[PDB]
């Protein structure tokens, strides 16, 4: 067949990298667009956690204050 | 194939036909009490209400069967999230050995070996069971509306 | 009944005082009486008479 | 609030976003083709209790 | 009747490993405002998917089963009207040849 | 692996010695996500193989709308040698893919 | 008797992936789905336009969380009694006003503020 | 009716009026977003309805061996060849008027002489 086409090489990934090492899927539900890189606030953290009273619970931001009030207040 | 025992799950459609709010509420094994089909929709992990009628009528332009789901997602309209829908039906259930925090998990059990277990009893399948409740009570429709 | 289509329009009136709490279920008081208004009106005839047929 | 929540941290990272979803199909055409046919005959086919 | 016989059913699971290969779509990305057109595929009253082309999944089955490929005692009805497809393997159906 | 919650206390300065931070620096890059033949599937997400060899060639029309996939002579002339890659979706949104493993628990 | 495979998914599985930003405007957990789990592959492409072979393991479905103010069961369980005929239309914009029944995203940022200010 | 659904949070909108400009809006019950109305109409109750007389038509409905074969002239394409059916409705108050299904167009029509 003619030239008319754009081939590239396919190689596996190396296992000793992939040892120690879970890849996963993630799939936000919803109909808008959700861009962590460009729409979430930096930074960010995903982490595994009960998911009781997820209404009441410190923000990450929140501990880092909290944090900056107890070092004074120990100070 | 496994356990031999049968679970019976109802669908009932309450009200008459002149009445002016007709509720669809499901039977579950273990609860003593008819939940509204949002809440199990709800417990199941979806969450939307534009997503639970996607899985109930199969035709955007079925303005008839969506007239006859308004009142439901009205009915469960107080509860908006997955964990206040799985405390929800935890209170009901029939252990009285759950306290206060076991009963979100006491339901998810129920939710998952005791509710449809034809399809499965294995967790991570919570949506093969959301669609196939919502055949259940797209049928039932049907039948209501003279199809 | 000259008119092609026969139709029947009604408006309902709210006193002098502003019912402020009244307007998010003011539709649904309209569904409610216009529910009633189907069931619950006797335009002529005897209650409990489903149908008539007329035999010689 | 609450004071404890009880997470449990973990090493994460983001190492792609989809762009495309593909569904691998042999070619009708194929010299090896209607080889898989025969194997996915023999997936009904094959009894393996005794 | 003389002729009638009952099922003593078999594995549904080949089937469904069989469905799957041939183009049924999970149930866990099917979008109904997507595919309006899809029929739904039952085993054993278990909704397992759907298809986009139930008249050519419907000859591959019907094929493989008089040709001895599937059990003869599998039961299989298309419901065009109802965009249905349902397949029953259980035991305890009565059916006779024709 | 469990641990605090809110973490007032400051503690994961000493029990962590790496950013709990998700990367977010690797997400520019393009992936295609390809459902695999149970024939296929069965060979290449087998951990005992994939160890870097070169399984194969992707071949994309200069126009699009048609893509091929060209497995090398590896098979044993037991499978296709060619497959139609065929875009379900040429669009894909909200999909993304994390990895995960665990922290250094020392200082 | 119950076999490993599910003991070990129900164990880690038991708590679900959680994803909250830094300010808190968006929660997202996941859940994990086993319908096409381990039937999936991904292709990701190189910086020369090669293309690199890595084996699914699972897929994880991510809902948002508690973004415009949610009720509490206790709260939902009063609401549903007799209390009234029906709930009001707008009982969430009545609570807003309030005060009552705010977001993490909002609770955290009047914090925020209130040490700004100072 | 033509149910319109919120756009942020994809929940069911509902009817609200503004006496700012005494027009019509809809908002979302629990994510605070509005939207205008196109049209005045939003509640429809269908005592006699002919919705789902032809329900069931699909682009393969002439595969069915079961049903019957006429020989009634198509008007759209001069056929001779097609398949009717009665009305789908279950209610025991519908006349007996066919439907017909063109097996070369796939248009429907109906042997009615009294409305159409
Ligand atoms: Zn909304
Ligand atoms: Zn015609």
């Amino acid at each position: 067949d003619p030239n008319e086409y754009n081939e590239f090489p396919l190689r596996a990934i190396p296992k000793e990298d992939l040892e120690n090492m879970r890849t996963h899927l993630l799939k936000f539900q919803s109909k808008k667009k959700i861009n962590p890189v460009t729409d979430f606030h930096l930074p960010v953290r995903l982490h595994r956690k009960d998911t009781r009273n997820l209404q009441f619970q410190l923000t990450r931001a929140e501990i880092v204050q909290r944090q900056k009030e107890i070092s004074e207040y120990k100070k | 194939k496994g356990s031999r025992f049968i679970s019976t799950l109802q669908v009932k459609l309450y009200g008459r036909e002149g009445s002016s709010a007709r509720t669809i509420k499901a039977t579950l094994p273990y609860i003593k009490q008819d939940i509204p089909i949002v809440i199990i929709f709800r417990a199941l992990g979806i969450i939307p209400d534009g997503e639970i009628l996607e899985h109930i009528c199969y035709d955007v332009n079925d303005w008839q069967m969506l007239e006859m789901l308004k009142p439901c997602v009205e009915d469960g309209f107080v509860i908006q999230d997955r964990e206040t829908a799985l405390d929800f039906i935890g209170r009901r259930g029939t252990a009285l050995g759950i306290k206060k925090e076991k009963r979100i998990q006491y339901a998810k059990d129920i939710l998952q070996k005791e509710f449809l277990p034809h399809i499965t009893q294995l967790e991570g399948f919570e949506s093969r069971k959301a669609f196939f409740l919502g055949y259940m009570i797209n049928r039932l429709l049907l039948c209501a509306l003279d199809r | 009944d000259n008119d092609e289509k026969l139709i029947i329009r009604c408006r309902v009136v709210r006193p002098k005082s502003l019912d402020a709490e009244t307007e998010a279920e003011e539709d649904h008081m309209l569904k409610k009486i216009e529910n009633t208004m189907l069931e619950n009106i006797t335009l002529r005839g005897v209650e409990n008479i489903e149908r008539v047929v007329m035999m010689k | 609030y609450i004071p404890y929540v009880k997470t449990i941290p973990k090493k994460t990272a983001i190492v792609g976003t989809v762009c495309h979803e593909c569904q691998v199909m042999p070619s009708m055409n194929d010299p090896n083709y209607h080889k898989i046919v025969e194997q996915r005959r023999n997936i009904v086919k094959l009894n393996n209790k005794e | 009747s003389l002729m009638s016989c009952i099922s003593v059913g078999t594995d549904p699971m080949p089937i469904i490993t069989f469905l799957s290969e041939w183009g049924m779509e999970p149930l866990e990305d099917y979008v109904p405002h997507q595919s309006p057109d899809a029929t739904r595929v039952f085993v054993n009253g278990v909704w397992h998917g759907v298809h986009r082309n139930p008249a050519r999944l419907m000859e591959t089955l019907r094929t493989l089963r008089r040709k001895g490929d599937i059990n003869p005692e599998v039961s299989m009805i298309r419901d065009i009207r109802e965009k249905e497809l349902k397949i029953f393997t259980d035991a305890g159906r009565v059916y006779r040849p024709l | 692996e469990v641990f605090d919650g809110n973490d007032i206390e400051n503690n994961e300065t000493k029990v962590y010695e790496e950013s709990l931070d998700l990367d977010l620096e690797r997400s520019n890059r393009q992936v295609w996500l390809v459902r695999l033949p149970m024939f296929l599937a069965e060979k290449w997400r087998d951990r005992n193989n994939l160890h870097g060899q070169e399984l194969g060639k992707i071949r994309i029309n200069k126009d699009g709308s048609k893509i091929t996939l060209l497995l090398n002579e590896n098979d044993n002339d037991s499978i296709p040698h060619e497959y139609d890659l065929e875009l379900t979706k040429k669009v894909v949104e909200n999909e993304y893919v994390f990895t995960e493993q665990n922290l250094k628990k020392y200082q | 008797v119950l076999d490993e495979n599910a003991k070990k998914l129900r164990f880690e599985e038991f708590y679900p992936w959680v994803m909250e930003d830094f300010d808190g405007y968006n929660t997202w957990v996941g859940s994990y789905e086993a319908g096409n789990s381990d039937s999936y592959v991904l292709l990701s492409v190189e910086d020369d336009g090669s293309f690199t072979m890595i084996p699914a393991d699972k897929v994880y479905k991510f809902t948002a969380r508690n973004k415009y103010a949610t009720l509490t069961i206790d709260e939902a369980e009063k609401r549903m009694d007799k209390k009234s005929g029906e709930v009001p239309r707008w009982l969430m914009k009545h609570l807003d006003n309030i005060g009552t029944t705010t977001t993490r995203y909002d609770r955290t940022r009047r914090k925020l503020k209130a040490v700004a200010d100072q | 009716t033509t149910f319109r659904f919120c756009r942020d949070c994809n929940n069911m909108l509902y009817p609200r009026e503004d006496k700012e400009n005494n027009r019509l809006l809809f908002e979302c019950r629990t994510c605070s977003y509005v939207e205008e109305a196109g049209s005045p109409l939003v509640y429809r109750h269908e005592l006699i309805t002919n919705i789902g007389e032809t329900a069931g038509v699909v682009q393969d409905i002439g595969s069915d061996p079961t049903l019957p074969r006429s020989d009634r002239e198509c008007p759209k394409c001069h056929s001779r060849e097609n398949v009717f059916f009665q009305s789908q409705q279950r209610r025991k108050d519908t006349s007996m008027v066919l439907f017909f299904v063109c097996l070369s167009c796939s248009h429907i029509f109906t042997s009615d002489q009294k409305n159409k």
